[PDB]
């Protein structure tokens, strides 16, 4: 639905994404050649809900993630006269 | 004149307090926008059209269309960022059981839909007719539309993963691995997050669930009936249109010049002036997209924000409970359901709100053998004759006994303390 | 990893070069050189080959002043979600999900980086789940007795009282439990003896 793809391979698999071509269509580099195929959202799974069962944790981890924020940036200065009249 | 409101006053003395005697479940809906329309632009085509005498005067302004390439294109894939940060927030794509009975909850109306090959719930229906050649005109002068990466198909996957999650494992699911719990008890845990205890739940669980029932059918109702609530996706929709049309409509001004159309100008007139009329030309059309690309960019920038505030309402309203005000509707947040709508998304509220208040004498605290005595968990009401300690939200009275209550200090500090018996309940099995 | 902060690094470089490239633009006059112009044009009709340069000149400066502007209302944007996170995650402990970490969110620890701050979250993730059999409330001697603090469950033979996020299978007392009502209005209500510590 993005257009006329030439080059690449069509393949029935899913994996995740690697280069976006669009309409949920994303391409990569494997085996080796370039294939095309539809991205997966993630792994099935089910979850067994009844009238009166519970699950509860027996053990626990300890988990240390990372958050990279940008605070600042550089501080620019500009001269009219040099810059337009030299 | 407007008028601000209707007046009000309540009735403040030192010794009087209210108590809810009944609660009411509400539903409410939310509406935000996620994303906006991906366009690009074609510079040659724009400006010069197909006289390609005209694309040899381009090359003489610099890279001015490289730069609105990239701006465009950051455009692009900061939509895809904003889609895949509000609605993949989960990992794995749960199911719901084939038995659809929780306790007497419906769900009914969010669930997807099987006979319909696009697998949307009914008020997910409703909503995508709702919110709504031109297009080939358009085409035909360098503006073209590109597609979203993921597509209606894998957004109702990912908001039906949700609802699932969110059904079978209440909050667990969002912070590890789902564990599976009875909904009931679920909505107990919740009713304990609000402040009312456990049997006030389990003590009126039909009229609950008929309660909610009726809520959801309400919305379904006013969703379809009233046609002026999505107009802030609208908007978005119009917001596009417009700057679109403004920039055709800017090609039918002459700029000064003698005309519009460039080939007539080159064909009147010698090349001396022809060179300065079409310099004219170009750069008021040059103008004109960059103006394009600048409100471009501060639209984009305030979707951001929209998106960023849909995402933490999805992680902090859906996968959690919440105790900010207002934050997830009016009322005591309970929980909440996301729907997916087009550029944007819906929030369906289920909040607690008190009913039916009664009016009561109080007291700070209870003398008895020259010991002052505080509640542990809830405030001393009088009925007119008769002191009881109850729960701050919701009526219901108890005797007061040396295993609600706490000791500190004596009868001669607090102001207001009155006297009354607390009952110790050592001493009728000791004598029997 | 640290692509974020070079991506803002590098937006900064190509905006500087794009500026000094538009120096070799003539915006349709005869030279990109002002002494050129001077020395080849009598003043009556250099004038517009000056105005051309001056005007395309003033639009590019315009435009990184505007693109700059934008630039720094995101970043402004961003500061201000690092300062609250380093008051609400650093400074305290959060109870918004997703906020601090995946998980229960403990504690963090904040780093300095190039025009940057990082991070470190420590949360608690649960394991190693087990199934059991649960009930609403508990009927004794008429009456129904709901769990004070956790939640009732069943390894198949007896029934124990556990805390939520951990388990660990207590006897059901009237320490851990407190009464309301009779066994006629819970649905889901089982039969089991309560403890009472004093007889
Ligand atoms: C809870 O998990 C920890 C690990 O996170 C378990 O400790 C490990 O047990 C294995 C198997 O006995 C050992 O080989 C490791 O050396 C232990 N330590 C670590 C750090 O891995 C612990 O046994 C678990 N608790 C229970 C009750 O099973
Ligand atoms: C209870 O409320 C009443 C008003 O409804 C208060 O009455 C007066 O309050 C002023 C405020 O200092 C006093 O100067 C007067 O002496 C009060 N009047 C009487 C007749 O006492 C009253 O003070 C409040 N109760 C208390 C303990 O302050
Ligand atoms: C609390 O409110 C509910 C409704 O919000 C009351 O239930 C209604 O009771 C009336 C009787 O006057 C019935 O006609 C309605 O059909 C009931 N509603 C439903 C949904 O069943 C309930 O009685 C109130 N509680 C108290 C103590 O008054
Ligand atoms: C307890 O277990 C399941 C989960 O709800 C229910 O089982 C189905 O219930 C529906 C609604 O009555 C029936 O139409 C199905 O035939 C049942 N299927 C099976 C395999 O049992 C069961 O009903 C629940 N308990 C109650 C009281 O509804
Ligand atoms: C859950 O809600 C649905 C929809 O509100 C109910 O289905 C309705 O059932 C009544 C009575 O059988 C019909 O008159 C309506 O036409 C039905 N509506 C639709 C859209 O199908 C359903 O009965 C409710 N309860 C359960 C257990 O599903
Ligand atoms: C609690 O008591 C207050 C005080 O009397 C009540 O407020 C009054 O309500 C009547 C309504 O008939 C008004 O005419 C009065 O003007 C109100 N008084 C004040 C000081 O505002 C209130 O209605 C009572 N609430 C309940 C639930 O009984
Ligand atoms: C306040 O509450 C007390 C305790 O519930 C009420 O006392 C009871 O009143 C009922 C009805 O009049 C009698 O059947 C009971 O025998 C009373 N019990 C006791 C221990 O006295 C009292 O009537 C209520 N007072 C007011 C003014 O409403
Ligand atoms: C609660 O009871 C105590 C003791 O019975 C009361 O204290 C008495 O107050 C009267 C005032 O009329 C004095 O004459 C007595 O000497 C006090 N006795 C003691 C032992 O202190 C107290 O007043 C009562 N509470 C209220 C609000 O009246
Ligand atoms: C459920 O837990 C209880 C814990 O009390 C188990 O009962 C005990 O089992 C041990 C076997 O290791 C016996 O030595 C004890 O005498 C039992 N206690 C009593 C009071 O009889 C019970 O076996 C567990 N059930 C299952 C199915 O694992
Ligand atoms: C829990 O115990 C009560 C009584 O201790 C049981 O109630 C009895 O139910 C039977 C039905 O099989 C009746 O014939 C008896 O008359 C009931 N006794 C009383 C005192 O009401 C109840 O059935 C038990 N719970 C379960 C799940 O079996
Ligand atoms: C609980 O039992 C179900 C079978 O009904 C099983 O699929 C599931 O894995 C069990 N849960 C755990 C935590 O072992």
């Amino acid at each position: 639905r993005a257009g006329c793809l030439i080059g690449a391979e069509y393949v029935n698999n899913s994996y995740e994404c690697d280069i976006p071509i669009g309409a949920g269509i994303c391409a990569s580099y494997q085996t080796q050649s370039i294939i095309a195929y539809t991205m997966s959202l993630g792994a099935e799974n089910s979850v067994a809900y009844s009238n009166n069962s519970i699950a509860i944790p027996t053990n626990f981890t300890i988990s240390v993630t990372t958050e990279i924020l940008p605070v600042s940036m550089t501080k620019t200065s500009v001269d009219c006269t040099m810059y337009i009249c030299g | 004149t407007m008028s601000l409101g209707a007046e009000n006053s309540v009735a403040y003395s030192n010794n009087s307090i209210a108590i809810p005697t009944n609660f009411t479940i509400s539903v409410t809906t939310e509406i935000l926008p996620v994303s906006m329309t991906k366009t690009s632009v074609d510079c040659t085509m724009y400006i010069c059209g197909d006289s390609t005498e005209c694309s040899n005067l381009l090359l003489q302004y610099g890279s001015f269309c490289t730069q609105l390439k990239r701006a465009l294109t950051g455009i692009a894939v900061e939509q895809d960022k904003n889609t895949q940060e509000v609605f993949a927030q989960v990992k794995q794509i749960y199911k719901t059981p084939p038995i659809k009975y929780f306790g007497g909850f419906n769900f009914s109306q969010i669930l997807p839909d099987p006979s319909k090959p696009s697998k949307r719930s009914p008020i997910e229906d409703l909503l995508f007719n709702k919110v709504t050649d031109l297009i080939c005109a358009q085409k035909f002068k360098g503006l073209t539309v590109l597609p979203p990466l993921l597509t209606d198909e894998m957004i109702a996957q990912y908001t039906s993963a949700l609802l699932a999650g969110t059904i079978t494992s209440g909050w667990t699911f969002g912070a590890g691995p789902a564990l599976q719990i009875p909904f009931p008890m679920q909505m107990a845990y919740r009713f304990n997050g609000i402040g009312v205890t456990q049997n006030v739940l389990y003590e009126n669980q039909k009229l609950i669930a008929n309660q909610f029932n009726s809520a959801i059918g309400k919305i379904q109702d006013s969703l379809s009936s009233t046609p002026s609530a999505l107009g802030k996706l609208q908007d978005v929709v119009n917001h596009n249109a417009q700057a679109l049309n403004t920039l055709v409509k800017q090609l039918s001004s002459k700029f000064g010049a003698i005309s519009s159309v460039l080939n007539d100008i080159f064909s009147r007139l010698d090349p001396p002036e022809a060179e300065v009329q079409i310099d004219r030309l170009i750069t008021g059309r040059l103008q004109s997209l960059q103006t394009y690309v600048t409100q471009q960019l501060i639209r984009a920038a305030e979707i951001r924000a929209s998106a960023n505030l849909a995402a933490t309402k999805m992680s902090e309203c859906v996968l959690g409970q919440s105790k900010r005000v207002d934050f997830c509707g009016k009322g005591y947040h309970l929980m909440s359901f996301p729907q997916s709508a087009p550029h944007g998304v819906v929030f369906l509220h289920v909040t607690y709100v008190p009913a039916q208040e009664k009016n009561f004498t109080t007291a700070p605290a209870i003398c008895h053998d020259g010991k002052a005595h505080f509640p542990r968990e809830g405030v001393f009401v009088s009925n007119g004759t008769h002191w009881f300690v109850t729960q701050r939200n919701f009526y219901e009275p108890q005797i007061i006994t040396t295993d609600n209550t706490f000791v500190s200090g004596n009868c001669d500090v607090v102001i207001g303390i009155v006297n009354n018996t607390v009952y110790d309940p050592l001493q009728p099995e000791l004598d029997s």
